[PDB]
């Protein structure tokens, strides 16, 4: 029986959101064109981190009313 | 400064300037040999060494 | 009584001006910080070690097993802090009123303020954290800028090689015996300042209207005691650590330096000028005249009013040096890139062309416009 | 709240708000160079209106 | 630097007047004991301080006594080994840096006892690395011994996951989710970073009610003192 | 230049303490030899002013605005005074010059 | 020379308040130049001097009510967190009406310039947030 | 000390006792009109500085993250 | 009213200093009490 981290519950929810999901399209372009582009030095980090900054953000606004 | 461009003034310094020079000139002698100075020590004719 | 009437002229008597605001309550709060740094420093020292292999592990064992010591050391930190929030409040009365004109009472005071910030810079090395000790190799360095004899210098102060053990122990000591000579400095400060009496707002002669002080600037400075108290407890009981370095609580690490290095918030606006200048010694000089630069104010002086309550040009420009003062602080924190590094150099060409230059000229002005040049 | 403060903002103050707009707007010179150089500034603009928004 | 900047998260141990979870810190002290003890060390916390916080004094010797200890010098003078006193500090899981060093592929791990007062907005940052193992992204790439977590400093540490869900199970029952065991051991190591911290709330609450009832006064006691000046008329009648 | 004047008279607010521009002077030592050569009554108005100035800033309160010293009317009685006893400095320091 | 204005809407509200603020302030300027030059054409002045200082009073004012309402609106944003709100225009508009209202020297007509401004302030957030069409092609 | 500070004539001054007197007379009465009319005769001295160092810490942080932010077109 | 008190607690100073000891003794069990009800139940659930 999976015990379902809360956590994660929340964070598909909170990806559910429009900002989270334009930084995750920026995120997928960016990590297609690393991808795409076989030798390249461009890493998708700064996309990464603003799709984690607005969804962590997301989170910790409602994360702890789930947690004992 | 206005009253310190003077003419007594100014013969007040020249009066004054040969003292001024042996003071510093203790203070050199004092600097040397206190704190060791060395580079000024070191050409002393006698207390070299 | 021989030891009563130094009382009665000084505290229970002295003519003081009847209309001082609450600016004037500071320097009181000043010397009630000093004791109770000092009352505070005493309970931290009958628990501290000053060796590198225990003076974390006493300051440890001072927050964690001494009843009340977690208390005691951040009251001392505090203290520290409200200490220098008093001090900059209290050199702002006196350039803003026109007080650098008791000459010999600012040049005391610019002494006082050079033997506060070295020990609380010694101060802030004792608890041997990662912080102090990468501050106080950096601070230290500062002095071999020095052209010919700076590597002495310094070497003879970390009394080796590079800081260590030697160092914190006679960091110990200095910082144990200079508030002592800082009471001693304020008793001459007012000392000298009994000779002419203080100042007030209009910066005119009060010598028409002056009150005794025991019953009127007593009460007042018992409220301004009990309100910087409640600033001060609600800094230590509530937010205890939103003054002070996260990096502090780990230990001294020779080998890693912590990234984000930056001396305390009051030494901020120095470290902002510091930076600026490219040269070494060029930062290590303009940091020095940045707070010198006060004991030249009093030769400064171009008006013949001696406050500022009635000069509305030179008000606008003693806030815009404030407004840099704060601009400077802000840039410190930042670190070193674009476009942090301009307003930094801007903010000391602006803060020293202020002082140094446009004060003295709007004064000029401002002579001309009442018909008095 | 009944008669001042009820009066004077809704159909008070619109009352004034419009009586001192006529006030300004209504008087004129009658001198013709006056109004016919306001008539230069309207080109001025309505040249602009069509520059800027090309 | 450039470093992800952990989020806010509605704790308790922030309410002004609020303090420490107990039950909290008992289950994070268990996280520890069961999960964080293996690496990390608590050199300035000692079974003692417990009592009081969550245990009762028999029950912190119980587990005192469910750990060895060294005990200096034997009458022979060999050094021999004790059950674990209320005395006694938490063991040390190296006995030298260089230990953990190897152990730990080369990362020191960080004595846990003032990790949340050392680490800019530890709690949150505790949290949010523990919770932050993602995924390098493409572009980077890092060697062994290494993990991407946005939060760490250079998103490379050398601790793995330290928490898989249902890692341990709580004793209480609380289910043991990750999520669950994160905010547990940032209760605890924050309560171990400031084992006052309820204490102090408490003068902080009297001393705003003093406060509040001092300073009003004493402000009441300068303005009678103050009023005679205040209402003072002066008058100019020269000779005339 | 005259009404620039008389906004910046207003602007420097010790009109409003009822004060006039020459007790507003810092009192140097050429100014309190300006001031010790006053007549007995111009003397005891400027002290009268002072401390009027000085209750009203112990107060925090200033004179009602009919009560303020119209810039027109400001009397500058110690300048007169105050210019010998510079002329009468000047000279004897040119004399030591000399 | 209009690619500019324009850039105010682009970046997301709340946000580079300091373009915000020039933007607004230049409209305001620009307009006061505009009314001081009808205000100077008709109902003409004196001397030419007290004509440039009406020109330069009326900029002001007019850059001022500008300053003040992009400062307000965007910084009531970013600390309301509201990136999309109506009520951080009508802050600004208020405060626009204030300004207007000191440099007249007037607390009525601050009252009148706070609501009459602001609520129009907001209304073109609204009208932006809506997409309402001003001076619109002929489409019937 | 006193009795010798300085030399002023006819200027009478009463008083009344603290006792006698009410403690805080029209206190919110006239004090916020005060308060006001003080920060009126000083704001525009005061702020204007202070709302320039709140831009220009604004514009260090905004152009701060900007010149960190990476440009796409720098990889090619 | 306070002036039966006045006159009989607070007008000698030695009563006054009596009048402020002894209230003083009983204010610290009083606030003691009163502050500590307070703190508690604004944690009540999480102390111990
Ligand atoms: C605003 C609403 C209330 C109102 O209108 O009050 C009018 C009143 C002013 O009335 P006024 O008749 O125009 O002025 C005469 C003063 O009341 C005469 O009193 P005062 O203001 O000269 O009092 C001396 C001064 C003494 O202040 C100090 O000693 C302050 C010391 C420095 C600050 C602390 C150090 C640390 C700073 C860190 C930064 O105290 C204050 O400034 C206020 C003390 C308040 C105590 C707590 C009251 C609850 O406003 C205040 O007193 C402001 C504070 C209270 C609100
Ligand atoms: C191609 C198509 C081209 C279309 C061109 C349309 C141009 C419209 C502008 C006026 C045209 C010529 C005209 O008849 O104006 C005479 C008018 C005569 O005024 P005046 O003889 O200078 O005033 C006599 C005293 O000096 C008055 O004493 P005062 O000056 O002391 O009173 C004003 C005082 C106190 O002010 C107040 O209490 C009332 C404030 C009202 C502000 C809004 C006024 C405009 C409202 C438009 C809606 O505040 C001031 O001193 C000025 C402070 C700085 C204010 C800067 C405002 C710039 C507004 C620019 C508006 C541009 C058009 C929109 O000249 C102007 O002032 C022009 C601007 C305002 C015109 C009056 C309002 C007409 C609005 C009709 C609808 C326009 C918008 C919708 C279309
Ligand atoms: C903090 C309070 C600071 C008060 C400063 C001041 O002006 O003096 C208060 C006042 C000033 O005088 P007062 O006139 O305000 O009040 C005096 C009251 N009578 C007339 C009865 C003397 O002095 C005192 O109240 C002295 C009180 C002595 C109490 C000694 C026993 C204390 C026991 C504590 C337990
Ligand atoms: C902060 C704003 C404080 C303030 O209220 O500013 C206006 C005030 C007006 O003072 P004034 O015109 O003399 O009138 C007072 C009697 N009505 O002007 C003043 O309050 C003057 C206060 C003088 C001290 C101000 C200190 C501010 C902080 C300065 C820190 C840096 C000091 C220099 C360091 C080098
Ligand atoms: C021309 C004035 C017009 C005023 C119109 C307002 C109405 C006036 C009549 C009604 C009365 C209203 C209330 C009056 C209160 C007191 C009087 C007053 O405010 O006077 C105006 C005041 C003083 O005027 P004055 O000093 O003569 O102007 C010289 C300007 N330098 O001047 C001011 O307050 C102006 C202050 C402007 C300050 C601008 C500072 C800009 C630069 C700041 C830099 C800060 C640091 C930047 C970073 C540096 C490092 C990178
Ligand atoms: C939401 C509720 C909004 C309610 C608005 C109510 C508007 C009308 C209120 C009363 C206005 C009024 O009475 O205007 C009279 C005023 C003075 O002129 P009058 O009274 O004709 O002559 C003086 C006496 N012989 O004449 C004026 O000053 C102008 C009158 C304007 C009339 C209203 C116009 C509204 C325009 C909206 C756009
Ligand atoms: C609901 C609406 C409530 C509006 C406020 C109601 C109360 C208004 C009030 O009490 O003041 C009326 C105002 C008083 O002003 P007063 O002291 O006479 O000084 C005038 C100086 N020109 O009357 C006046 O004399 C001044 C009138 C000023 C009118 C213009 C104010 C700005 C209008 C901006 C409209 C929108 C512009 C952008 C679109
Ligand atoms: C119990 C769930 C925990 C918690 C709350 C933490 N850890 Fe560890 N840890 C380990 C090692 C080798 C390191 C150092 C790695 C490196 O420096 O590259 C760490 C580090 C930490 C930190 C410090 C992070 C920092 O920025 O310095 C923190 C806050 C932390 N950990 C929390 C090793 C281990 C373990 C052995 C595999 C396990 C178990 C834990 N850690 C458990 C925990
Ligand atoms: C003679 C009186 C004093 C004694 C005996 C004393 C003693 C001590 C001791 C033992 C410490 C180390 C404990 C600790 O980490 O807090 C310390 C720290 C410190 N002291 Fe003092 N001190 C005295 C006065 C002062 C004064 C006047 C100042 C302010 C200028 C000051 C500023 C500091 C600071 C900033 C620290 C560092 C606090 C920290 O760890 O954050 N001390 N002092
Ligand atoms: C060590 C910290 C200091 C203490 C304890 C201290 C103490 C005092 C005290 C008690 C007063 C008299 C009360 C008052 O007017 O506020 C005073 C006044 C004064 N102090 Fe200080 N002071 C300190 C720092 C300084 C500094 C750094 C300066 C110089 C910038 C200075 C310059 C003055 C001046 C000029 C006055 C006269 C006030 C006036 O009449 O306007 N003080 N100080
Ligand atoms: C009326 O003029 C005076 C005055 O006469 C005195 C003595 C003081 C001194 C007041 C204090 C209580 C400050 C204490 C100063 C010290 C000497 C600090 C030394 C500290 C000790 C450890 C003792 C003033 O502040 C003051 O102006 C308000």
């Amino acid at each position: 029986e999976e015990l379902v981290d809360p956590l994660t519950t929340v964070r598909e929810h909170c990806e559910q959101l429009e900002k989270c999901v334009k930084a995750r399209e920026r995120l997928e372009l960016c990590d297609n064109r690393v991808s795409s582009r076989s030798q390249t030095e461009e890493d998708c980090t700064e996309e990464l981190f603003d799709f984690l900054h607005a969804r962590d953000h997301c989170v910790a606004h409602k994360l702890f009313k789930n947690l004992k | 400064l206005s009253r310190f461009l003077g003419p007594r003034y100014r013969e007040l310094a020249r009066n004054w300037i040969p003292t001024a020079g042996m003071w510093g000139t203790v203070g050199a002698v004092g600097l040397v040999w206190a704190t060791d100075w060395r580079l000024i020590l070191d050409w002393v004719p006698y207390i070299n060494g | 009584h021989p030891l009563f009437k130094i009382i009665n002229h000084s505290f229970i008597d002295l003519p003081a001006p009847s209309n001082i605001s609450s600016w004037w309550n500071f320097g009181s709060l000043l010397g009630v910080c000093l004791m109770v740094q000092i009352i505070t420093g005493l309970f931290l020292a009958m628990h501290y070690t000053s060796d590198t292999m225990t003076a974390f592990s006493s300051v440890t064992h001072i927050c964690r097993d001494v009843n009340y010591g977690w208390l005691i050391r951040y009251m001392h930190a505090n203290g520290a802090s409200m200490f220098f929030i008093c001090l900059f409040l209290h050199v702002g009365r006196g350039l803003y009123y026109g007080s650098y004109t008791f000459m010999e009472t600012w040049n005391i005071g610019v002494l006082l303020l050079f033997a506060v910030m070295a020990t609380a810079f010694m101060g802030y090395v004792l608890p041997w954290g990662q912080m102090s000790f990468w501050g106080a190799t950096v601070i230290t360095n500062l002095l071999s800028a020095i052209p010919y004899i700076g590597t002495t210098l310094v070497e003879w102060i970390w009394g080796g090689f590079s800081v260590d053990k030697a160092t914190l122990t006679r960091f110990f000591a200095f910082h144990f015996i200079l508030p002592f000579i800082i009471a001693a400095l304020a008793i001459v400060h007012l000392l000298f300042l009994h000779e002419t009496g203080s100042n007030n707002p209009t910066g005119l002669n009060s010598d028409a209207d002056k009150i005794p002080f025991h019953p009127y600037y007593t009460i007042k400075d018992i409220l301004g005691i009990l309100i910087m108290f409640l600033i001060l407890m609600t800094l230590v009981l509530f937010f205890p650590d939103m003054l002070g370095d996260p990096d502090n609580y780990m230990p001294a690490n020779p080998l890693n330096t912590p990234p984000h290095i930056k001396p305390e918030w009051y030494f901020l606006f120095a470290y902002a000028i510091l930076r600026s200048i490219p040269n070494k010694l060029g930062g290590v000089l303009a940091l020095i005249l940045s707070i010198l630069i006060l004991a030249l104010m009093p030769f400064l002086h171009t008006s013949k009013q001696r406050s500022l309550m009635f000069r509305p040009i030179t008000q606008i420009l003693y806030w815009i040096l404030v407004a840099n003062l704060l601009i400077l602080t802000w840039i410190g924190g930042q670190p070193v890139e674009h476009p942090f590094i301009i307003i930094g150099q801007l903010a000391s060409i602006s803060y020293f062309s202020i002082i140094l230059i446009l004060m003295p000229i709007s004064g000029i002005i401002e002579d001309k416009m009442l018909k008095l040049y | 709240l009944d008669l001042i403060w009820l009066e004077k903002t809704i159909p008070k103050s619109t009352s004034t708000l419009h009586t001192n707009m006529t006030t300004l707007t209504t008087n004129q010179k009658g001198l013709i160079k006056l109004y016919f150089m306001s008539f230069l500034i309207n080109i001025i603009l309505i040249i602009i209106l069509y520059s800027i928004n090309l | 630097d450039l470093e992800l900047h952990p989020p806010s998260y509605p704790w308790s141990h922030r309410g002004l007047l609020s303090s420490l979870d107990h039950t909290s810190i008992r289950r994070g002290f268990q996280v520890y004991k069961q999960v964080c003890s293996s690496c990390h060390s608590m050199d300035y916390v000692a079974y003692r301080h417990l009592v009081g916080v969550c245990y009762t004094e028999e029950e912190a010797k119980a587990l005192a006594e469910e750990v060895e200890v060294q005990d200096g010098p034997n009458d022979d003078g060999e050094m021999f080994m004790r059950p674990g006193k209320l005395s006694d500090y938490f063991p040390k899981p190296y006995p030298n840096p260089e230990a953990a060093r190897a152990a730990n592929n080369g990362a020191l791990p960080p004595d846990l006892s003032y990790i949340v007062r050392a680490r800019h907005g530890g709690e949150d940052y505790v949290f949010s690395l523990l919770t932050g193992y993602c995924e390098p992204p493409t572009g980077v790439s890092l060697r062994e011994g290494l993990y991407f977590n946005p939060y760490f400093p250079g998103q490379a540490i050398g601790m793995a996951p330290p928490i898989y869900t249902e890692v341990l199970e709580y004793d209480d029952g609380t289910p043991a989710t990750m999520s669950q065991v994160a905010k547990d051991v940032a209760t605890f190591l924050r309560w171990a970073s400031e084992p006052e911290h309820d204490h102090r709330k408490r003068m902080g609450l009297k001393m705003l009610l003093m406060m509040g009832l001092l300073l009003p006064l004493t402000y009441a006691m300068k303005r009678h003192k103050w009023s005679v000046l205040k209402s003072r008329k002066l008058a100019y009648r020269p000779p005339k | 230049l005259d009404g620039f004047r008389k906004w910046y008279y207003n602007a420097a607010g010790f009109n409003k303490l009822g004060l006039m521009r020459d007790d507003t002077l810092h009192e140097t030592e050429d100014v309190k030899e300006a001031i010790r050569r006053l007549p007995e009554d111009l003397y005891n108005d400027r002290m009268f002013r002072i401390k009027r100035a000085l209750d009203l800033t112990m107060r925090h309160q200033i004179l009602p605005k009919d009560q303020w010293t119209k810039y027109e009317e400001d009397k500058f009685y110690l300048e007169p005074y105050l210019k010998e006893v510079i002329r009468e400095r000047k000279e004897r320091e040119e004399w030591a010059k000399k | 020379v209009k690619r500019f204005f324009e850039s105010y809407h682009e970046v997301p509200d709340g946000t580079q308040c300091h373009r915000k603020t020039y933007i607004t302030t230049a409209l305001g300027g620009i307009c006061g130049i505009i009314g001081s030059a009808y205000s100077v054409s008709l109902n003409p002045a004196d001397s030419t001097l007290e004509a440039v200082a009406r020109v330069g009073r009326y900029t002001f004012t007019a850059a001022a009510i500008g300053a003040m309402f992009g400062l307000t609106t965007c910084v009531s944003a970013q600390v309301r967190e509201k990136p999309d709100d109506p009520l951080n225009y009508f802050i600004g508009g208020c405060a626009g009406g204030l300004t207007l209202g000191a440099r007249t020297h007037s607390y009525g007509t601050a009252a009148m310039g706070c609501v009459y401004m602001g609520t129009a302030a907001a209304l073109f957030k609204i009208g932006k947030l809506e997409g309402w069409e001003l001076f619109p092609t002929p489409k019937v | 000390e006193f009795g010798n500070l300085a030399r002023i004539r006819h200027v009478i001054s009463y008083s009344l006792s603290p006792f006698e007197q009410r403690a805080f007379p029209s206190y919110f009465s006239k004090g916020i009109p005060n308060v006001l009319r003080r920060t009126r005769e000083r704001i525009l001295r005061v702020a204007p500085p202070f709302v320039v160092v709140y831009l220009i810490y604004t514009w260090g942080n905004q152009e701060f993250e900007q010149s960190k932010r990476k440009n796409p077109a720098m990889y090619e | 009213i306070p002036s039966r008190l006045y006159s009989l607690l607070f007008r000698r100073t030695s009563t006054f200093a009596l009048t402020i000891a002894v209230g003083a003794l009983f204010f610290e069990r009083a606030f003691d009490q009163g502050a500590d009800a307070i703190y508690e139940h604004i944690n009540e659930g999480k102390l111990w």
